[PDB]
């Protein structure tokens, strides 16, 4: 009668916490330190973004509850720590 | 932690108006959150009467006409509350009510399917006597 | 260990310091191959809720990573109206993220005796005040009809966040946000005065540095403020409203701009019944 | 390896206009030292790209449907995976409401199809 | 609707006993649309079990669940003082949901 | 819950903890919800009250998960239920004077 | 991705011919930083020769027909496509007069082929 | 392409148990300048590793089998190579006892397997 039809392309989301890498289209031949992070730690653009618009869904967003934050926290975290180097730190231990 | 709080026992007269509170504390939106309002005949079972589910307000067939139920979201100096409105009182609706809430922010979580809820979590009793 | 006098050895560590240059460029969050990233094109929506309107693209738009207090500046803006975004309205704890639609202008310049210690910064008034209305209609949106007694001054605390403090030229301004915010509401330029400090609190972690003394000559810092960080009053048996300005905690300034995006995983392989 | 996004766009939608949309969509798809690390990191991606779809396509290899985007298979349906008029399934539903629905059966099923190529 | 059958509409069993109950739908309800509620008198019913067998997080996992497309098995196991309370099966299935007749579970 | 006393003018030490070495986000508040302090990531904020000037929390103990509250000049004015907000442990002391 | 120029070997000759060279050959034919950019413009004619045929695998993808080098589908000729006795096909023409012949009727046959997998 | 490995965990037992293995072990196993120079020779072990699974898929994309783990052709035995009960074949004998003994006719298996395509 009727049986299994595996299919491939099907539609069907998760939810993910995952890496995601960084950026924009640096200048590789400047001293800003935006530019020198930029160039040393990211990728170059793609200038043909794929922006497709869906049909009748409706996604629940929560704005307080995003595991992106974190992630370019961390990613400036790492700028800034790279780029303005201070003269002198004091940075506690409680060992 | 949703610490779900109704209003107190009330009493009315056949062929009239009633309303029912439900102050939602600890619920981020009903944006997220869905509320089911539930009834229960005393002794008998469960029996449902409608839901504001995505800020859509629906009750079920057999109450249609006769009940509103409104929602207010979480602004200023008050937490989420969702009320419900019975218009034409009969002597047949002396119940316990309920106000219920549940998560509807994971879709493939198990405790909705498409509005249709399981009632993660419940209010305390609001007792309605008709005279 | 052991074990209330825990040994806080407050270490320390001297680097070099050359001056060095300093813009923020615009980064592109992209997902990797497998991922998508959804968005919401909904121009008044919340931050949480079902957002209708869901379009699907794999990078994020440009965006600057840009350090500031109590102001947002060079960021985005919102399609139709200012909004007004919180974890928990009544929490009374929780940063009120204001954002605009129209950027309000500010010139922060070091002139050139030369008192390296001190600069100045223009806000255009009747520019802010319009601004400041619109933004308290959408409080009394949220609130009610209550009188917005004031727009008050820092509570105090740390440097850093009782004043606008921002990266312009690798100088930190520590600006003087006093005289923005003062207004009731019943229902020309402003100059503002802002010092140059250099022992500063990180706000990588818990720490201080110290930088170098200031640079040459003429430091101009045309920018755009397009948000505030507001917090509340809890209390009391109305009353009226008092909106002090806060921030500091950086990733308020990061759920202002991954504001509209989230990730999923494609699962592509699903099984159904035929008629074979 | 970018056609992942356009797989998306036939979601919401039910079940037969994504399967119009899957063969549509698929049809209409398809030296400083500084700069070194720019090619290398691209070809990072390219590759891990291109072994992700290698990797799919071994997956559907062992149900006997490699590099086909629709099959039939011969493992028939114990009717009690969702015992439904296959009209309200094919207009009433879509996709994401079957990954919730039959999310119970599908280890069962993978199983089956693995044990029918023996 | 889809109206739910529970058996028995009575039962009693002591401390330590396993205690099967089980609910029939009118149709076969295959994906698990079930959930478990727990009522002791003058409370609100806890949830116990959705999709049949997924428990929550605030419960103890003496509890299992089992289901068979039509039958749907709530097995306790270590019963304890605490757990007697009439329950309630609900199909949340198809529009409206419905639920049960009540078990009460006594000594 | 927990009670604590002090007499006049000596320090007095309340603590928030959590159990994850952190340093997330807390906040100290009195019965009447007028704040007292304030994490702002790596930031002190306090709050407008009549312990705007004479509260101080210990910052580099932060990092341990710890979040002390320390009252300098206790007066008589300065008895009243103080409340940890940290993730949902809503812990309530009571300070004597 | 080698193999694109030992397909051409077979023209000229009839397509009986060429058909059965398809099969024969294709068994038979499987720190300086000035040199890291040889090595990276190297790498980028691979992945690219790579990803040239995996494309034209996924377009047999849809036909029912990946990684076969030969495969007999279900459509069946509408016969005012080359009304033609096929051993004057396969003996008297070559695969340049099939290129120019039925040109007007081969989007046709991949709309048709498409069609013919649902 | 690191799943060479796996093949060989099902050697030493008989061909029933490794024919088992196949299915489950493939369903379970699935900027200075000196360090450019280490990204290019991974990417040059894996676009290889690539490249050598897509010709070990072309070879079986003469056969009518390509992407398929198992593959069940239309070449008959003629019944002088290894005239043996094949109960025996599956349970007495391992693979390389089977590469030992039919050593002598997989050139003819494999001119027939080419010739069935035609
Ligand atoms: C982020 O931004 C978001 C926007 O981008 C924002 O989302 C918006 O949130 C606000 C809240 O903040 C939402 O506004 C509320 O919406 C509620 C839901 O309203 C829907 O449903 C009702 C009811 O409809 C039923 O009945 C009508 C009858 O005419 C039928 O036509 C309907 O089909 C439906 O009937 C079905 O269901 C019945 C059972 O209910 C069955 O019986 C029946 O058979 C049917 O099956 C509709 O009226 C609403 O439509 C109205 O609004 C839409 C546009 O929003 C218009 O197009 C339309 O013309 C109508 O005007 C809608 O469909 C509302 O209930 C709620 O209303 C309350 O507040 C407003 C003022 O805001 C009052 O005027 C109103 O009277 C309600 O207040 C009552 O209740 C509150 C407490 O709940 C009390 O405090 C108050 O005193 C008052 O009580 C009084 O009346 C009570 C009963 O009404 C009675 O019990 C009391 O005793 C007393 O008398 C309000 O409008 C808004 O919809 C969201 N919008 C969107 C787009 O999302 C989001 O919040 C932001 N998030 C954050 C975090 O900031
Ligand atoms: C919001 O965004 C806007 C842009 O959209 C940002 O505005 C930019 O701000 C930067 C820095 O504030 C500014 O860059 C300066 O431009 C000047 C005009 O071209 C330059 O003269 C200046 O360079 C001098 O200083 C650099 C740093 O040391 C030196 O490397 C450089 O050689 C120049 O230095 C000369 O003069 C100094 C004087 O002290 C002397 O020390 C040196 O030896 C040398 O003689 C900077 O490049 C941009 O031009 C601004 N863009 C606009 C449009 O205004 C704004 O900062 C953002 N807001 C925030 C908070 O980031
Ligand atoms: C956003 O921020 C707001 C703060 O403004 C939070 O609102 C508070 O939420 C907590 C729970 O998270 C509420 O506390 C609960 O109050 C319940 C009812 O008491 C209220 O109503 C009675 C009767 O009118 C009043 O007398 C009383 O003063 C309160 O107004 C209590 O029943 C709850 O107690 C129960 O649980 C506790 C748990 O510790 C037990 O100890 C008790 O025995 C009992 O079982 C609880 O106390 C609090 O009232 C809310 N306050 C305000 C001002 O709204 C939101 O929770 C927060 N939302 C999010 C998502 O974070
Ligand atoms: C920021 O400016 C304000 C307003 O100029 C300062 O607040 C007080 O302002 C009055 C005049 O309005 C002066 O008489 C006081 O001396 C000012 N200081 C105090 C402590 O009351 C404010 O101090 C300035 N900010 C800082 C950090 O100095
Ligand atoms: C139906 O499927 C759901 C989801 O797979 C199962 O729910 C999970 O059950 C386990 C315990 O067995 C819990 O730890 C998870 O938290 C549950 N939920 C989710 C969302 O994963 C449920 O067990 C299955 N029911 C039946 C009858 O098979
Ligand atoms: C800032 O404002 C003061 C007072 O209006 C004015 O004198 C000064 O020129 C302004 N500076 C700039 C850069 O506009
Ligand atoms: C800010 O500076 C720019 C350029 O100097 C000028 O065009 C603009 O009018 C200034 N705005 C204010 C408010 O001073
Ligand atoms: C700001 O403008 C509003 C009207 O737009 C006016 O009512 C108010 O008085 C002005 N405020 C000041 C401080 O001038
Ligand atoms: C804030 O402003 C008020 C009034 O101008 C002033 O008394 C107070 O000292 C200022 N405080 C801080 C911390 O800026
Ligand atoms: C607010 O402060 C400003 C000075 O920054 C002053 O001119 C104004 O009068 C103050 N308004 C009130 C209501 O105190
Ligand atoms: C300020 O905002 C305007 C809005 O169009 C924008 O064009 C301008 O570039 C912004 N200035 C910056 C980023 O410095």
């Amino acid at each position: 009668n009727l049986w299994v039809t595996v299919y491939y392309g099907v539609p069907v989301w998760k939810d993910a916490e995952t890496t995601l890498f960084c950026a924009s289209d640096a200048k590789a031949y400047e001293t800003e330190k935006h530019n020198v992070w930029a160039t040393h730690a990211c990728v170059p653009t793609d200038p043909n973004p794929q922006e497709i618009h869906l049909e009748n869904v409706t996604e629940e967003f929560n704005m307080w509850k995003n595991n992106m934050v974190e992630q370019m926290h961390t990613d400036i975290i790492s700028l800034w720590d790279q780029s303005l180097k201070p003269c002198v730190k004091l940075t506690p231990l409680c060992v | 932690q949703i610490h779900l709080v109704q209003s107190g026992t009330e009493v009315k007269k056949p062929g009239s108006s009633v309303t029912v509170s439900c102050k939602a504390y600890g619920v981020n939106t009903f944006g997220l959150y869905a509320v089911n309002w539930v009834r229960q005949a005393p002794g008998q079972s469960l029996e449902y009467i409608g839901q504001i589910w995505r800020w859509k307000s629906s009750a079920s067939h057999h109450f249609r006409g006769r009940v509103l139920i409104s929602a207010v979201d979480l602004t200023g100096s008050s937490p989420p509350i969702s009320s419900l409105e019975i218009k034409n009182l009969t002597s047949d609706d002396t119940a316990v009510y309920f106000c219920t809430t549940t998560s509807t922010y994971d879709k493939w979580s198990g405790l909705h399917h498409d509005g249709v809820m399981a009632f993660s979590s419940w209010g305390q009793g609001t007792l309605i006597s008709v005279s | 260990k052991e074990y209330r006098l825990i040994n806080c050895n407050t270490s320390a560590i001297t680097q070099a310091c050359p001056k060095v240059s300093f813009e923020p460029i615009p980064i592109h969050y992209c997902a990797p191959a497998g991922f998508a990233i959804l968005k919401c094109k909904d121009k008044k929506f919340n931050g949480t809720g079902p957002c209708p309107s869901v379009s699907t693209v794999q990078c994020t738009h440009g965006i600057k990573p840009v350090v500031s207090t109590q102001l947002l500046l060079n960021g985005s803006l919102a399609e139709e109206e200012v909004m007004i975004r919180s974890e928990n309205i009544t929490n009374n704890a929780k940063n009120i993220l204001v954002q605009f639609n129209t950027p309000v202008q500010i010139n922060c310049t070091r002139p050139n005796i030369g008192d390296i210690r001190q600069a100045h910064c223009n806000v255009s008034k009747a520019t802010w005040n319009e601004t400041l209305g619109k933004v308290v209609k959408q409080l009394r949106k949220h609130f009610g009809n209550n009188t917005i007694i004031r727009f008050a001054n820092s509570s105090g605390g740390d440097l850093e966040v009782t004043t606008h403090s921002f990266n312009c030229g690798g100088e930190f301004f520590y600006c003087n946000t006093s005289g923005l915010f003062n207004s009731t509401w019943i229902s020309d330029s402003i100059t503002l005065p802002c010092r140059i400090k250099q022992i500063i609190n990180m706000w990588q972690r818990i720490g201080q540095a110290m930088y170098a003394p200031p640079i040459q000559g003429v430091i101009r810092c045309v920018s755009n403020i397009t948000g505030l960080i507001l917090t509340r009053d809890g209390g009391s048996t109305s009353t009226t409203e008092t909106f002090r300005p806060g921030g500091g905690d950086m990733r308020d300034n990061w759920r202002s701009e991954l504001y509209k995006y989230k990730v999923v995983k494609i699962e592509p392989l699903g099984v159904a019944p035929t008629r074979c | 390896g970018a056609v992942f996004l356009g797989f998306l766009g036939a979601a919401g939608s039910t079940m037969g206009a994504a399967s119009m949309t899957l063969t549509v969509q698929a049809r209409n798809l398809l030296h400083l030292l500084k700069l070194t690390v720019w090619g290398i990191k691209q070809l990072q991606a390219r590759v891990l790209a291109v072994e992700r779809y290698l990797r799919d396509q071994q997956l559907l290899g062992i149900w006997g449907c490699s590099g086909k985007l629709i099959c039939c298979t011969n493992v028939p349906w114990n009717s009690s995976w969702s015992n439904r008029n296959l009209s309200e399934i094919w207009d009433n539903m879509t996709w994401l409401q079957w990954d919730k629905e039959i999310s119970n059966y599908t280890q069962i099923i993978y199983g089956l199809l693995e044990e029918s190529q023996n | 609707d889809i109206q739910m059958t529970q058996s028995p509409s009575t039962l009693s069993a002591s401390i330590g006993d396993t205690v099967r109950i089980s609910c029939r739908a009118s149709q076969s309800i295959t994906g698990n649309w079930v959930a478990w509620y727990q009522q002791r008198p003058g409370k609100a019913p806890r949830l116990l079990i959705y999709r049949g067998a997924a428990l929550l997080g605030g419960v103890p996992s003496r509890f299992s669940g089992s289901a068979a497309g039509t039958d749907f098995t709530l097995t306790i196991g270590n019963l304890q003082a605490e757990d007697f309370g009439t329950f309630y099966c609900q199909q949340y299935d198809t529009y409206p949901g419905t639920f049960g007749q009540g078990t009460k579970v006594e000594v | 819950k927990k009670v604590v006393l002090g007499k006049k003018g000596d320090t007095v030490e309340l603590t928030c903890t959590a159990s994850q070495k952190k340093s997330i986000q807390f906040h100290w508040k009195n019965s009447n919800q007028i704040k007292i302090l304030g994490n702002q990531g790596s930031f002190l904020t306090k709050g407008p009250s009549k312990l705007n000037d004479r509260a101080d929390s210990r910052r580099s103990l932060w990092d341990q998960g710890n979040f002390p509250l320390i009252i300098k000049n206790l007066k008589i004015e300065d008895s009243d239920t103080y409340i940890c907000e940290v993730e949902d442990q809503k812990e309530e002391v009571q300070l004597l004077v």
